[PDB]
């Protein structure tokens, strides 16, 4: 005996008001931490390309992205402007 | 400087060189510093054109003219003492020279301390550790390391306090300390400009650093120190001091420490 997945069938109507937003004047001015982090990532990316390592070390890093999800939410965009959503 | 004088047209390079010497006399006492001497006056036997040999002759006669130009000393800088026309190094002219070389671990620490005179350092900053890590670095590189560490401290703290303007409050400046992480970051950004050249230094190895070889340590003191500590006994007995010793045997037994340890006690390079 196992509980059945609830589809939670819903239809939505997007409000045009969600797309109306203006940025602050200083939005595009990056901070010392954001500029130092970006330059460190550039130096680390060049270093990673330079490192002499075996396949086992390569897999240990790549494998970090493999376990996050086992369910999905699907949406369908309909010709009449309505959005149909459910759980699978 | 060589390349600027050489960038001039024939006749202009000689005129400009002569003017500098005449101005030094007018403003005597004066020092004339010629940078990249090997570029302004390269070996004549290594060039082909008349203009390149001409400028060497022009400098050679101007150097001799210093017997008339009272209180004028000409200094020059090159990368290699044997890359300049040998005539320049003949009696008179450039009859003295000094080997600057590369600073050692002690000199590098001194340079870092000099370029931090105004900087407020945090308790975790260890400039001796930096000086030991910065192998192959020269003063130009160590100065960059200090300025880079200062800038990182400014961007982390002060840019969240001060305006994007030219004038800063004295209190905010003095409230900033530069941490060891800012120096280590600069070390990752800098790259030594003189890593391949041989570095001559007074070693820090002492006799207590060598295990065993008790008689060899004493023997080196007899060979190296006694000829100058007790010269009257060597003359009295007509004994000619040895000029050197050869070590042989397995590797990794202390041959290097033996030579450094005697150099250390003698305060020798
Ligand atoms: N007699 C010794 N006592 C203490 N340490 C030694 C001794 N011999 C060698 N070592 C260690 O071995 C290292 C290498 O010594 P070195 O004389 O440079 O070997 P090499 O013969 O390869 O030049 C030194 O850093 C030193 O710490």
């Amino acid at each position: 005996v196992r509980a059945k997945l609830d589809r939670q069938r819903r239809v939505f109507q997007p409000s045009p008001l969600a797309s109306q937003f203006e940025l602050p004047g200083d939005f595009f001015n990056l901070t010392a931490e954001e500029i130092k982090r970006e330059q460190r990532l550039r130096s680390e990316a060049v270093e990673r390309l330079s490192v002499l390592r075996t396949k086992a070390m390569r897999e240990k890093e790549e494998q970090r992205g493999l376990r996050k999800y086992n369910y999905t939410l699907l949406r369908v965009r309909l010709p009449d402007g309505c959005l149909l959503q459910g759980t699978f | 400087n060589g390349p600027e004088i050489m960038s001039k047209l024939a006749g202009e390079s000689e005129s400009n060189l002569r003017k500098a010497f005449e101005e030094a006399e007018k403003n005597a006492p004066a020092i004339i510093f010629i940078d990249e001497l090997d570029a302004i006056a390269p070996k004549r036997e290594k060039t082909h054109g008349e203009v390149e040999r001409r400028i060497v002759s022009q400098l050679l006669t101007l150097m001799d003219g210093l017997k008339q130009r009272a209180h004028v000393i000409v200094m020059a800088a090159t990368n290699r003492p044997n890359s300049i026309d040998p005539a320049l190094r003949r009696f008179g002219r450039f009859d003295r020279e000094v080997d600057i070389g590369i600073p050692d671990a002690t000199g590098r620490l001194e340079i870092l301390q000099i370029h931090t005179k105004n900087m407020k350092l945090a308790d975790d900053v260890d400039l001796e550790q930096v000086a030991n890590e910065t192998h192959g670095h020269v003063g130009a590189d160590l100065a960059a390391l200090c300025s880079e560490a200062a800038l990182q401290a400014i961007r982390k703290k002060m840019d969240l306090i001060d305006l994007e303007d030219e004038t800063i409050d004295a209190e905010v400046m003095n409230s900033l300390a530069v941490t060891m992480d800012d120096f280590r970051w600069a070390l990752s950004q800098s790259n030594p400009s003189a890593l391949r050249e041989t570095v001559v230094e007074v070693p820090q190895v002492t006799w207590e650093d060598i295990g065993g070889l008790e008689d060899v340590k004493r023997e080196l003191q007899e060979l190296v120190q006694y000829p100058v500590e007790h010269p009257d006994k060597f003359l009295k007995f007509g004994m000619t001091p040895s000029k050197g010793v050869l070590f042989y045997g397995p590797p990794g037994c202390g041959k290097t420490l033996l030579a450094k340890a005697i150099a250390n006690e003698c305060q020798a390079n």
